[PDB]
């Protein structure tokens, strides 16, 4: 990818590329093995809380 | 995992709710209000007691 994609700066010469279906978002769900092995890396959530 | 923490035990931060983990304290609670002792009286009598 960015072969053909000349832009110098690389916010836009990605944003070039998702639109020319050269690179591909990745935001997808996990095949179902990944939460089962016991060796499991499951995403964490995190809050914090601040007064005004 | 999002822990509690606690205020240093450091009285400039534990009345503003400065926390050391997240969730920052509203406020300290209010135990009441202590005030000192009225002095009592010695009984007049003692003295000669003509209202003028």
């Amino acid at each position: 990818p960015f072969a053909t994609i000349e832009e110098s700066d690389l916010e836009l010469a990605l944003q070039i590329a998702i639109v020319l279906l050269k690179v591909r978002l990745f935001s997808d769900a996990a095949s179902t093995s990944k939460f089962e092995s016991s060796d499991s890396e499951i995403a964490d959530a995190r809050f914090q809380i601040n007064k005004w | 995992a999002e822990i509690g923490g606690d205020h240093g035990y450091n009285a400039t931060n534990i009345a503003a709710g400065q926390t050391s983990g997240a969730v920052t304290q509203i406020g300290p609670a209010v135990m009441g209000m202590v005030r000192r002792a009225i002095p009592n009286l010695i009984a007049f009598d003692i003295c000669g007691v003509q209202p003028m």
